[PDB]
C-alpha cells in the first residue's frame, strides 16, 4: 500500500525504503486465493477443518486428502499453493523426528511452532528462493496441553484460540469470534469438530459457485488420547448435518 | 504488458501472487497430443494420440510403464516426461528391494509431486512442462492421478490432458457414470476410452499409427498396446 | 555487461581487461633500462605529501629475490599480492633444482596469473602492471613487463603508468644499443625529468649489476639521500 | 496496450509464455547453418550422405570429416556446429563399447541413440537425475544408422534437445527443407542400396550449390554382413557416373 | 545494485540497511531497559488486538541464557531468527570456555555476525 | 544470451572477432617441408616469446588472437605430447595434436564461468617415421581442418586470395627455399618477419632476421 | 491557449500510462481527432480502447474500428493536445525525423503556443537534447522504476495535475494476460 | 544529429500481401507460381508472385537483418500502387500480441484491448485504414504466434486453421491443398517444436 | 554473487573502493604523530547518545603489545578488522617464530585483508582507514595508514576522517623532526581540538601512545629478559590533566 513496490519488489529479501519486503507480501496475496482452512482450539485439544473445492465431478470423493500428520500427534492444514504446503510439512516430519531422536520425548508444540517458522523465515533471507505460498495451522497435544498455531509466508507465527486462513477467512474468523465470546468456559472437542463443520459451511459462500467437501481432523486428550486423528463416520455425519441445518 | 516484469524466474510472486513460470509450463502441456485417462473399479486405461514428424517418421511413444502395477502417459515436454518417468521406476524400484512392497499409486503421486515443487521454488532450474497421468492397481484398488507442473496431484476418474483435450474431459464429465462400473471387462473400458479421446479428434483419424493405449488392473499387468494390437478398437 | 570480467565484448574485446589498462595509465610513471651491464629501475612516486615518510618504505620497487626485482604501476595492494607469490614461485624453483630461477619462468608464471583472471572466474583482474629488472646464467641481463591482460614482452627499455608514450619518445631517442648502466641511469632520471606532471622524495630507484668485486651481481634499492647525491651529479639539482 | 521488449527467449530455463524454451529451440535451428547431410534405410542397408563444403580451394577436403563409425554396426553423419559432435561421438563410442563389454552382445541401435540424447540433456536435469555437465545445449544433430537383430535397419535423427525420431529417410542442415520434400516423393519400401545411393547423390548434387564431385560429397553405409563402411573417392565418383548416365531418361 | 544489495552507494552509504533501520519499527511497539543497583529491568510494549490470539504467546522477550535476557525491536519472524542465533551462541560460549558469556560478549558476537 | 536466434553461439562468434584483430599468421606445404611465417620496435627480441612455439621435435604451433590465451593451449599441448610418448610409446601424429588442441577450445565453449579461446592456431609438422608433411588449423570453435596453405588474423582474407593462385597442389613448392619465399611473398601483402621452417624427422629451423632479409629484399 | 502533450517512449512507459490514465479519467472531455504518419514508429494496429467505467468511446466517428500508432486526441474545453503513442521509434538514428516531419509540422498546424514533454528517467544525450535543437516548452523527465506501474503513473499525473475519480482504459484489464487467473490457479494449486 | 535517410521504394483481382512465414500457404505448384521483381534502397528486394489471375507479396522478415523502416516503406509503396486498381485486399500474418486466431475486415475489429498487430502487417494495415489510399476493401487473417521476427513458432492447430480459412478465401479444394501445405508446414522451423520431437 | 562487485569503470576508476574512501572522508577525524621517542594516536569520542557509555566501546584498540590502531569511517567494518588483525598476529606469526611481527609487516597482512574485500566474489570493501602505530627492535617507531584499497603508507603524522585537510594543515606546521612523546601528545590535542564540536575533554576523546616499555603492566615478575608492552591508552584522567594546563 502503495501495494506494488515498484524496484524493490522484483527479488526476495529485498528492504523498501519503508523495511518491507514485497515478494513476502505478494506470496500473500496467493494464500489469500486458495480454499478456506480453520483450527479450533478446545478444552483438552484442537480441532482442524478444511474446505475443498469440488472443481469437477471427475474428481473422486473423499480422495485428495488435504490435512497432514506430523509426528503421531501434530495436524496441519494451509491454503494456497498446496505443494508448497506439502514441502513444509516434509521439513516438519524431519525436524520432530531429529527432536525425537536425540531427546526421546516427542516434540513440544511451541518447539515444533519454531521449527517452522525460522525454515519458513530463512526462505525470506535470499533471492536465489521465493517466500512459501502458503499460511499453515497446525498443533496438537503435549505435556502442557493444546496448542494452535498459524504460520504466515513471512515465518511470523503466534498461537491462537482459533485460527482462519484462505479465501472465506473473514467470514470464518468473525464466526471463530463469535464462538470465543460465546464460550469463556470452554469447548468440548466434540463441539468444536460440530462449530468447525459449520464455520467452513459458513465461509464456502465465497466460492458459493462450486461445490465442496469437507474435511476435519483432531487431536484430543479425550478422544484420540492425544493423536492425531481424522474425524470420521458417525461424528463427520452429524457435524455435517448440523452444519447444514444453521 | 506488467506480467512482463515478473515473469523471468520461477522464484518471482507477481504482486497478485502468481508465479508466471509455473503457469507458463502448464501451457507447455498444450503443445502436446491429447491423451484420456480412465478407470472402473477393476481396471484404470489409458489412450494417447501419437504424433509424427511427417511420413517418413515414426510415431512418438505417449506412454510408459513403471512397474507392473503402475504406468503412465505424457503430454508435453518430452525430455521432462523422461527424468519424472525414470524418476518414478526408480520409487517403485525402491519400494520393492527394502520392502518387498509395491509402492500405492497415492504414494507415487505424492512422490512425483515433491520433486516437481523443489524446481518451482528454488533459482537456477524450471519447472517441469509436462503433464503425466498416471495409472495404477494397489491394495486399494484401481487408480488415476494427474500430474501438474505445479507438483500437484489430483486423484480423478477420468481426465484428458494436451491439445484440444477439453473435448475428451467433457465425454468423461458426461459419460461419467457409466465407465466407472466397466468391472470385469476391460475391452470396454478401453471401448470408452477410445471414444472419449475421439472427441479430441480435429480433421484426424485413429490409425494403428497413431493410437497407443494401456492397461492395468486386478489379475492384469500394466500392459502397452500398439501397431496392430489397437486395430480391434478403431 | 561490461562489469563481468571474463566475457568477450561483440567485437572480440575483453573491457575489464581494457578498463584495468586505463587505471595502470594514470600510475606513477615506471622506466626500466637494460644497459650491456646491467638494469636500472626507476618509478615516480605518485602520492607527495611533506608528511610523508620517505625513507624506510619503497612501495614501487621490490625484490623477488637475489637476482630479481620489479617496478610496479597501479594498486599497490594487487601488486603485493602478485609479488607474494612470485617471492614464493622462484623459492620453490630453488628447492626442487637448486638453483635459482630463470627471470623469464618466474615472469611467464605471474603473466599466467594474470591471464588465468581474463578467461574464467568472474573475478576482476589484478590493476597493475610490472617491469621485471633480473639477471640469470642463460640470458644475462633481462628487462620484462606484464600486464592485466597476461601478456609479456622483453625489453631493451620501456616504461609503464602515467605519461608513457612521452616517456617512450625519449628513451627511443637516447638509447645506444649497448651503453653502459652509469649512462642508463642519467638517461632513466632525464626521462622521468621530463614528464613529471621532479625531487628524491618522489622517486624510487634500484640497479642490477655485476658488483665488480667480483665477479657477481648485485641488487642495490638506493636509499634517498643516495638518490639525492645522484640527482646532482646529473645536473637536475 | 503497448508494444513493450520481451526476455522470453534469454535463459535455457525460461518458458516464454505460451510454453516454449526459446534457447533450445535455437539450438535446433544451429543446424541450419551446417552443410547438408542425407540418411536413407532400405531393407538392404541405410545409406548416409554428405556435403563436405569446403570454404576454400586450399582446404583438403580429405580432412572433412562428417560421417564417423560408433561401432561395426552402427555409423553416424553430423550437421550444425560440428565441434559440439565431439562429446556426443565420444560418447557413443563408450556406450557401444561399453554395452558389449557388460552384455556380451551388441548395442541396440535404438539404445545407443538414446544413449547419445542422454548426454544432450546435460545442459540441465540428466534422465537419472544427473547434475548439468555443460552450459549450454550442444548445436549439431545426428543422423545415426545401424543395424541389429530385433528390428533391422535403422535410422534416427539425434536433436541438440535430447530428443529424437526415427525415419526411412532424413536430410538435416543447410537445404533440407527441399531435400526432404524430394525424400517424401521418391522413397520407397523397395529401394535397393544401389538406388538409395544414388537417390542421395541426386539429392545433394540438387541442394548443392556448388557442382558435385567426389571431393565435395562423400557416401557410406551399414550392411548387416559387412557393418559400416565409409566409401572412397573412387567408389563414389563411379556411382556419381552411373546417376549422370541414368539421368539419360 | 545498490538499492538491493549491501554494496556502496556514491554517498558512501548502504541502502538495505539504512531500510532495514526501518522495519524495526513496523511492529510499532516501544522498549525500554533500565539498570538497577542489582538487576536490570526490560520493558515492552503489548499490542494483541485480534481476540483469536493467545496473548501468552505473544512475546518480543527471550530468555538467551540462564542470565540474558533479551527484547527485540522489529518483526518477529527476524526477531526469532535472532533468538535462536545468541541462545546458541551463549550455549556454544559456556562449553568451549567453562564460564557464563557475558552480555557485552553476547552483544558484540551479535554485532559481528550483522556487521 | 548464449543463442541468437538463427543458431550462432554468441561468445563463439565473438571470439572469432578476436581472431581478426590479431597478427597475420601463414603456413605452407612444400614437397618436403612445411612453413610457418608470422608477422609482428625497441623491445628485446632474443628473450621476448616468438609466435611459432615446439610443441614436440617434430611438431610446431603458432597462432593468431589473444595472445595470452594461446600459451595455456600451447602448454596444454605439451603435456600431452608427454602424456602420449608416455603411454602409447611414440609421439603424435600432427592430426592427433590438432584434434587434442581443438578438443580443449571447444571445451572452453561449453563450460560455465569460461570463456573461448580467442586464437586460431595452425599446427603442423611430421608424423613419425613419415614425410608427408602436415598442416592443420584450428578455431575458437574447435572445428579443424588440413590445409594445402593457410592464414589466419588480420587480413588473412589477403593472403589467403593470394595463395589460392599462387600454391598450385599439383606442383607443391619443391624447395624449402621456394617453399619460404612463397610464404614471405604471401606476408608482403599485408606487411619484421617470423620464418620457422620444419622438415621430417625433426629438423626444425627458425630463421634469423637476416636470412629473412636476405628474400623479402630479393622480392622487393 | 492551446497546449500539446507529447509523451516520450521512456522508462516503464510511464508517460504512455500517465496519458492512459489522463484520457480515461477525463472520458466526457475527450475526442479522437487525427492520425499522425506512423512512418518512423513500429507500425500498429489494435482495437479502439475505451474506459473502464461504462462510459463514451472517445472514439466519436462510430464507423472506425481501428486504432493506430500515432493518435493526437483533442479536449473541446480545456483546448488541448494529447498524444498517445503505442509504439517506439524503428531506431534510434529517426528519432531526428520524427521530430522534423511529424512533430514540428503538427505544431505549426492547429497554432501549438505551448508543448509539454513527458519523460521518465532511471538510475542508469536524454532525447530532448536531440529534440531541442530541433526548435514555451513545459516538462521533462521523472524518477522511475519498471514494472506495474499503473500507481506511479497516477500518481505522475496526480503530481503534474498541480498544476478527480481515477478510470483505466479497458485495456488494463488484460496487462497481466487475456487467459482468466483464478482459471490458472484452480488448475495448478487446488 | 541529423536528418537520417530513408529506403526509397521502386516498384489483377485479388492482391494478397504476407510475409515469408507463411510460404507453406502457397505450394508454388499446385497453384503454378510465376514471377516479377521489387527492389528498395538506403544510404534489399524481393520478388512479387502471381497465380495466376491474383498478385502475391510476400515480405522477407528478419529481426535480425533487416530493420522494420524498409517494411515500412514497402507496405506505403504495395499499397498506393494497388489502391488505384480497387483490387480485393488480403492479408496474412502472425503476432505475438493475440490470443487466439483473428479474422478482421475493413469494417469489423475482432481484437479486443490490449492484443494488437505490429510490425509489417501492421505497418500494411495502418495504409489500408489510415493515412491517404485508405478505404479499401480487405479481409485479414492473423494467428497467434512466439518468437522474434522471420523465426516464428505457431502451434499445429493455428497452422491447421491457416490452411482451411486460406485454401477457403482462394477458392482451392480443401484436400490437395491442405495435404500440400500440411507438407510444407512440416518442413519448415515455424513447427521445429514438434518436429523435433520436443513436444508430444 | 560469485563474481566481483567492485569492478573497473571505463576512467579506469574502481567505484567500490572509491565510495568506500567516501564513507572514510565521512568518519570522525582521527589522527597519528610519531615523535623520536614514542608515536601518539587519537580520535573523537562522538557519543550517539548521552544514555550510551562511551567507554563501553573503543576506538582504539591493541593489536600486539607494542601495537595499536585507530580508524575513521564504519566502526563495525573497524571492529571487526581488529578481531582479524589480532588473530592473523597470532596465526601467521608469533606462533612460527614466538615473537610479535613488526608494525610494518603486520600493516601489510591487515593489508592483504582489505585488498582481498575488494576483489573477492560477493562483498564489499571495508569502509575504514586505519592508522596504526607501533615499535619493534629493528625499525623502532612507526606510523601507518591503510585505506580501503589496502594502500598503505608511512607517515611522520597525518589525519583522517572529516575535519582532515585542516589537521594535516595543522600538523604540518607544527610538525617536526625533533618532537619528544610529549610534545606529540600536546600537538595531537590541539589539533583535535579544531574538529571537536561539541564537548571536548578526557571523556570524548580517545588517546593512546606506543611509546616506553611499561613493566608495570606486565603482570609478573621475575623473567627480567621480558619487556613490557609499550602501548598504553590514557585514561580520563591523564587526558584531563593536559588539558586543563593545555
Amino acid at each position: 500500500m502503495t501495494s506494488i513496490g515498484t524496484g524493490y519488489d522484483l527479488s526476495n529479501s529485498v528492504f523498501s525504503p519503508d523495511g518491507r519486503n514485497f515478494q513476502v507480501e505478494y506470496a500473500v496475496k496467493a494464500v489469500e486465493n486458495g480454499t478456506t482452512s480453520i483450527g479450533i482450539k478446545c478444552n483438552d485439544g484442537v480441532v482442524f477443518a478444511v474446505e475443498k473445492l469440488i472443481t469437477s465431478k471427475l474428481l473422486v470423493p473423499q480422495k485428495n486428502v488435504k490435512i497432514q500428520v506430523v509426528d503421531r500427534h501434530i495436524g496441519c492444514v494451509y491454503s494456497g499453493l498446496i505443494p508448497d504446503g506439502r514441502h513444509l510439512v516434509n521439513r516438519g516430519r524431519e525436524e520432530a523426528a531429529s527432536f525425537k531422536k536425540l531427546y526421546k520425548t516427542p516434540i513440544p508444540i511451541p518447539a515444533f511452532a519454531d521449527r517452522l517458522g525460522q525454515y519458513v523465515q530463512a526462505h525470506t533471507l535470499y533471492n536465489s528462493v521465493r517466500p512459501f505460498g502458503v499460511s499453515t495451522i497446525f498443533g496438537g497435544v503435549d505435556k502442557n496441553g493444546a496448542h494452535l498455531y498459524m504460520l504466515e509466508p513471512s515465518g511470523s507465527y503466534w498461537g491462537y484460540k482459533g485460527a482462519a486462513t484462505g479465501k472465506g477467512r473473514q467470514s470464518a474468523k468473525a464466526e471463530l469470534e463469535k464462538l470465543v465470546d460465546h464460550h469463556p468456559e470452554g469447548l468440548s472437542a466434540r463441539e468444536a469438530v460440530k462449530q468447525a463443520a459449520k464455520i467452513i459451511y459458513l465461509a464456502h459462500e465465497d466460492n458459493k459457485e462450486k461445490d465442496f467437501e469437507l474435511e476435519i481432523s483432531w487431536c484430543s486428550l479425550s478422544e484420540t488420547n492425544g493423536l492425531h486423528k481424522f474425524v470420521k463416520g458417525d461424528l463427520l455425519q452429524e457435524a455435517i448435518d448440523f452444519a447444514q441445518k444453521e | 504488458m506488467f506480467r512482463n516484469n515478473y515473469d523471468g524466474d520461477t522464484v518471482t510472486f507477481s504482486p497478485t501472487g502468481r508465479l508466471f513460470q509455473v503457469e507458463y509450463a502448464l501451457e507447455a502441456i498444450k503443445q502436446g497430443s491429447v491423451t484420456v485417462g480412465l478407470r472402473s473399479n477393476t481396471h484404470a486405461v489409458l489412450v494417447a494420440l501419437k504424433r509424427n514428424a511427417d511420413e517418413l517418421s515414426s510415431y512418438q511413444k505417449k506412454i510408459i510403464k513403471c512397474d507392473e502395477h503402475m504406468g503412465l502417459s505424457l503430454a508435453g515436454l518430452a525430455p521432462d516426461a523422461r527424468v519424472l518417468s525414470n524418476y518414478l521406476r526408480q520409487q517403485c524400484n525402491y519400494s520393492s528391494l527394502v520392502f518387498n512392497r509395491k509402492l500405492a499409486v497415492e504414494r507415487a503421486g505424492h512422490l512425483l509431486c515433491d520433486k516437481a515443487q523443489k524446481n518451482t521454488q528454488s533459482y537456477g532450474g524450471r519447472p517441469y512442462g509436462v503433464g503425466l497421468l498416471i495409472i495404477g492397481y494397489d491394495k486399494s484398488g484401481a487408480h488415476l492421478l494427474e500430474f501438474q507442473p505445479s507438483g500437484n496431484v489430483t486423484e480423478l476418474y477420468g481426465t484428458a490432458i494436451g491439445a484440444r483435450s477439453q473435448g475428451a474431459k467433457t465425454y468423461l464429465e458426461r459419460t461419467l457414470d457409466t465407465f466407472i462400473k466397466i468391472d470385469g471387462n476391460p475391452d470396454e473400458l478401453i471401448k470408452a476410452g477410445v471414444e472419449a479421446i475421439s472427441q479430441s479428434l480435429r480433421d484426424e483419424s485413429l490409425t494403428v499409427d497413431n493410437l497407443s493405449i494401456a492397461i492395468v488392473g486386478k489379475d492384469t499387468p500394466f500392459t502397452i498396446y500398439d501397431g496392430e494390437a489397437v486395430a480391434k478398437y478403431i | 555487461y561490461d562489469s563481468r570480467t571474463t566475457i568477450f565484448s561483440p567485437e572480440g574485446r575483453l573491457y575489464q581487461v581494457e578498463y584495468a589498462l586505463e587505471s595502470i595509465s594514470h600510475a606513477g610513471t615506471a622506466i626500466g633500462i637494460m644497459a650491456s651491464d646491467g638494469i636500472v629501475l626507476a618509478a615516480e612516486r605518485k602520492v607527495t605529501s611533506t608528511l610523508l615518510e620517505q625513507d624506510t618504505s619503497t612501495e614501487k620497487l621490490y625484490k623477488l629475490n637475489d637476482k630479481i626485482a620489479v617496478a610496479v604501476a597501479g594498486l599497490t595492494a594487487d601488486a603485493e599480492i602478485l609479488i607474494n607469490t612470485a617471492r614464493i614461485h622462484a623459492q620453490n624453483y630453488l628447492k626442487t633444482y637448486n638453483e635459482d630461477i630463470p627471470v623469464e619462468i618466474l615472469v611467464r608464471r605471474l603473466s599466467d596469473i594474470k591471464q588465468g583472471y581474463t578467461q574464467h572466474g568472474g573475478l576482476r583482474p589484478f590493476g597493475v602492471s610490472f617491469i621485471y629488472a633480473g639477471y640469470d646464467d642463460r640470458y644475462g641481463y633481462q628487462l620484462y613487463t606484464s600486464n592485466p591482460s597476461g601478456n609479456y614482452t622483453g625489453w631493451k627499455a620501456i616504461s609503464v603508468g602515467a605519461n608513457t608514450s612521452a616517456a617512450q619518445t625519449l628513451l627511443q631517442m637516447d638509447y645506444k644499443d649497448d651503453m653502459k648502466v652509469d649512462d642508463a641511469i642519467e638517461l632513466a632520471l632525464k626521462t622521468l625529468s621530463k614528464t613529471t606532471d621532479l625531487t628524491y622524495d618522489r622517486l624510487e630507484f634500484a640497479t642490477i649489476r655485476k658488483g665488480a668485486n667480483d665477479g657477481e651481481v648485485y641488487q642495490k634499492i638506493f636509499k634517498p639521500q643516495e638518490i639525492k647525491d645522484i640527482l646532482v651529479k646529473t645536473g637536475i639539482t | 496496450m503497448f508494444l513493450t521488449r520481451s526476455e522470453y527467449d534469454r535463459g535455457v530455463s525460461t518458458f516464454s509464455p505460451e510454453g516454449r524454451l526459446f534457447q533450445v529451440e535455437y539450438s535446433l535451428e544451429a543446424i541450419k547453418l551446417g552443410s547438408t547431410a542425407i540418411g536413407i534405410a532400405t531393407k538392404e542397408g541405410v545409406v548416409l550422405g554428405v556435403e563436405k563444403r569446403a570454404t576454400s580451394p586450399l582446404l583438403e577436403s580429405d580432412s572433412i570429416e562428417k560421417i564417423v563409425e560408433i561401432d561395426r554396426h552402427i555409423g553416424c553423419a553430423m550437421s550444425g556446429l560440428t565441434a559440439d559432435a565431439r562429446s556426443m561421438i565420444e560418447h557413443a563410442r563408450t556406450a557401444a563399447v561399453t554395452h558389449n563389454l557388460y552384455y556380451d552382445e551388441d548395442i541396440n541401435v535404438e539404445s545407443l541413440t538414446q544413449s547419445v540424447c542422454d548426454l544432450a540433456l546435460r545442459f540441465g536435469e540428466g534422465a537419472s537425475g544427473e547434475e548439468r555437465l555443460m552450459s549450454r545445449p550442444f548445436g549439431v544433430a545426428l543422423l545415426i544408422a545401424g543395424h541389429d537383430a530385433d528390428d533391422g535397419y535403422q535410422l534416427f535423427h539425434a536433436e541438440p534437445s535430447g530428443t529424437f525420431y526415427r525415419y526411412n529417410a532424413k536430410a538435416i542442415g543447410s537445404g533440407s527443407e527441399g531435400a526432404q520434400a524430394e525424400l517424401l516423393n521418391e522413397w520407397h519400401s523397395s529401394l535397393t542400396l544401389k538406388e538409395a545411393e544414388l537417390l542421395v547423390l541426386k539429392i545433394l548434387k540438387q541442394v548443392m550449390e556448388e557442382k558435385l564431385d567426389e571431393n565435395n560429397a562423400q557416401l557410406s553405409c551399414i550392411t548387416k554382413q559387412d557393418g559400416f563402411k565409409i566409401y572412397d573417392n573412387e567408389k563414389t565418383a563411379e556411382l556419381i557416373k552411373e546417376l549422370k548416365e541414368k539421368e539419360a531418361a | 545494485y545498490d538499492r538491493h544489495i549491501t554494496i556502496f552507494s556514491p554517498e558512501g552509504r548502504l541502502y538495505q540497511v539504512e531500510y532495514a533501520f526501518k522495519a524495526t519499527n513496523q511492529t510499532n511497539i516501544n522498549s525500554l531497559a533500565v539498570r538497577g543497583k542489582d538487576c536490570t529491568v526490560v520493558i515492552s510494549q503489548k499490542k494483541v488486538p485480534d481476540k483469536l490470539l493467545d496473548p501468552t504467546t505473544v512475546s518480543y522477550i527471550f530468555c538467551i541464557s540462564r542470565t540474558i535476557g533479551m527484547v527485540v525491536n522489529g518483526p518477529i519472524p527476524d526477531a526469532r531468527n535472532a533468538a535462536l542465533r545468541a541462545k546458541a551462541e551463549a550455549a556454544e560460549f559456556r562449553y568451549k570456555y567453562g564460564y557464563d558469556m557475558p552480555c557485552d560478549v553476547l552483544a558484540k558476537r551479535m554485532a559481528n555476525l550483522s556487521q | 544470451s548464449i543463442f541468437s536466434p538463427d543458431g550462432h553461439i554468441f561468445q563463439v562468434e565473438y571470439a572469432l572477432e578476436a581472431v581478426k584483430r590479431g597478427t597475420c599468421a601463414v603456413g605452407v606445404k612444400g614437397k618436403n617441408c612445411v612453413v610457418l611465417g608470422c608477422e609482428r620496435k625497441l623491445q628485446d627480441t632474443r628473450i621476448t616469446p616468438s609466435k611459432v612455439s615446439k610443441i614436440d621435435s617434430h611438431v610446431v604451433l603458432s597462432f593468431s588472437g589473444l595472445n595470452a590465451d594461446s600459451r595455456i593451449l600451447i602448454e596444454k599441448a605439451r603435456v600431452e605430447a608427454q602424456s602420449h610418448r608416455l603411454t602409447l610409446e611414440d609421439p603424435v601424429t600432427v592430426e592427433y595434436l590438432t584434434r587434442y588442441v581443438a578438443g580443449v577450445q571447444q571445451r572452453y565453449t561449453q563450460s560455465g564461468g569460461v570463456r573461448p579461446f580467442g586464437v586460431s592456431t595452425l599446427i603442423a609438422g611430421f608424423d613419425p617415421r613419415d614425410d608427408e608433411p602436415k598442416l592443420y588449423q584450428t578455431e575458437p570453435s574447435g572445428i579443424y581442418s588440413s590445409w594445402s596453405a593457410q592464414t589466419i588474423g588480420r587480413n588473412s582474407k589477403t593472403v589467403r586470395e593470394f595463395l589460392e593462385k599462387n600454391y598450385d597442389r599439383k606442383e607443391p613448392p619443391a624447395t624449402v627455399e621456394e617453399c619460404v619465399k612463397l610464404t614471405v611473398r604471401s606476408l608482403l601483402e599485408v606487411v619484421n618477419i617470423e620464418i620457422t621452417v620444419v622438415k621430417p624427422d625433426s629438423d626444425i629451423v627458425a630463421l634469423s632476421s637476416e636470412e629473412i632479409n636476405q628474400y623479402v629484399t630479393q622480392i622487393e | 491557449m492551446s497546449c500539446l502533450v507529447l509523451p516520450l517512449v521512456s522508462v516503464g512507459n510511464i508517460p504512455q500510462l500517465s496519458i492512459d490514465w489522463l484520457l480515461n479519467s477525463q472520458a466526457n472531455e475527450w475526442e479522437y481527432l487525427e492520425a499522425l504518419d506512423s512512418k518512423y514508429l513500429v507500425e500498429f494496429v489494435g482495437p479502439l480502447d475505451r474506459p473502464e467505467d461504462g462510459s463514451d468511446s472517445l472514439y466519436k466517428d462510430a464507423d472506425m474500428k481501428y486504432s493506430s500508432a500515432l493518435e493526437v486526441f483533442y479536449n473541446k474545453k480545456r483546448g488541448l493536445f494529447a498524444i498517445q503513442q503505442r509504439t517506439p521509434l524503428v531506431s534510434v538514428n529517426y528519432l531526428n525525423n520524427f521530430i522534423v516531419e511529424i512533430i514540428l509540422p503538427f505544431l505549426s498546424k492547429y497554432n501549438i503556443s505551448e508543448i509539454c514533454i513527458w519523460d521518465s528517467l532511471y538510475a542508469m544525450v536524454d532525447q530532448p537534447i536531440f529534440k531541442i535543437l530541433f526548435q514555451s516548452i513545459k516538462y521533462c523527465s521523472c524518477l522511475a522504476n519498471e514494472g506495474d506501474n499503473s500507481l506511479d503513473s497516477q500518481q505522475f499525473l496526480q503530481w503534474i495535475i498541480s498544476q478527480v475519480k481515477f478510470v483505466r482504459p479497458i485495456s488494463w484489464q488484460g496487462a497481466y494476460g487475456m487467459a482468466d487467473a483464478r482459471d490458472k490457479f484452480v488448475d495448478l494449486y487446488n | 544529429l541529423e536528418v537520417c535517410p530513408v529506403p526509397k521504394v521502386e516498384f489483377y483481382s485479388t492482391a494478397v500481401i504476407t510475409t515469408k512465414i507463411m510460404n507453406p500457404l502457397f505450394p508454388k505448384n499446385l497453384l503454378q507460381l510465376t514471377s516479377i521483381g521489387e527492389i528498395k534502397t538506403t544510404l534489399f528486394s524481393f520478388p512479387i508472385y502471381s497465380f495466376g489471375k491474383t498478385l502475391l507479396f510476400s515480405m522477407e522478415e528478419n529481426f535480425i537483418s533487416i530493420s522494420p523502416i524498409f517494411g515500412n516503406m514497402i507496405s506505403r509503396s504495395i499499397i498506393s500502387q494497388l489502391a488505384q486498381f480497387s483490387p480485393d485486399i488480403i492479408v496474412i500474418g502472425t503476432s505475438d500480441k493475440i490470443a487466439s486466431m483473428k479474422v478482421m475486415t475493413e469494417n469489423e475489429c475482432t481484437l479486443q484491448p490490449p492484443e494488437f498487430i505490429t510490425g509489417f502487417i501492421g505497418s500494411v494495415l495502418t495504409q489500408l485504414i489510415v493515412g491517404p489510399s485508405k478505404g479499401l476493401k480487405f479481409k485479414c487473417l492473423v494467428a497467434p504466434s512466439e518468437g522474434p521476427n522471420g523465426f516464428e513458432k505457431l502451434s499445429l492447430s493455428d497452422m491447421g486453421s491457416l490452411v482451411d480459412l486460406c485454401g477457403q478465401w482462394l477458392g482451392f479444394e480443401p484436400s490437395r491443398y491442405s495435404e500440400e501445405c500440411y507438407r510444407l508446414w512440416r518442413c519448415d522451423s515455424a513447427a521445429i517444436g514438434a518436429q523435433s520431437g520436443l513436444y508430444i | 554473487y560469485s563474481f566481483s562487485l567492485t569492478t573497473f569503470s571505463p576512467s579506469g576508476k574502481l567505484g567500490q573502493i572509491d565510495y568506500a574512501l567516501t564513507a572514510v572522508k565521512q568518519g570522525v577525524t582521527s589522527l597519528g604523530i610519531k615523535a623520536t621517542n614514542g608515536v601518539v594516536i587519537a580520535t573523537e569520542k562522538k557519543s550517539s547518545s548521552p544514555l550510551a557509555m562511551s567507554e563501553t566501546l573503543s576506538k582504539v584498540s591493541l593489536l600486539t603489545p607494542d601495537i595499536g590502531a585507530v580508524y575513521s569511517g564504519m566502526g563495525p567494518d573497524y571492529r571487526v578488522l581488529v578481531d582479524k588483525s589480532r588473530k592473523v598476529a597470532h596465526t601467521s606469526y608469533k606462533r612460527i617464530y614466538g615473537e610479535y611481527p613488526p608494525t610494518k609487516l603486520l600493516v601489510s597482512e591487515v593489508a592483504k585483508i582489505m585488498q582481498e574485500a575488494t576483489q573477492s566474489g560477493g562483498v564489499r570493501p571495508f569502509g575504514v582507514s586505519l592508522l596504526i602505530a607501533g615499535h619493534d627492535e629493528f625499525n623502532g617507531f612507526s606510523l601507518y595508514q591503510v585505506d580501503p584499497s589496502g594502500s598503505y603508507f608511512p607517515w611522520k603524522a597525518t589525519a583522517i576522517g572529516k575535519g582532515s585537510v585542516a589537521a594535516k594543515t595543522f600538523l604540518e606546521k607544527r610538525w617536526n623532526d625533533e618532537l619528544e612523546l610529549e610534545d606529540a601528545i600536546h600537538i595531537a590535542l590541539l589539533t583535535l581540538k579544531e574538529s571537536v564540536e561539541g564537548e571536548f575533554n578526557g571523556d570524548t576523546i580517545e588517546l593512546a601512545i606506543i611509546g616506553d616499555e611499561n613493566p608495570d603492566l606486565l603482570g609478573y615478575t621475575g623473567i627480567p629478559t621480558d619487556k613490557g608492552p609499550r602501548f598504553r591508552k590514557l585514561t580520563s584522567q591523564e587526558i584531563n590533566d593536559r588539558l586543563e594546563a593545555l
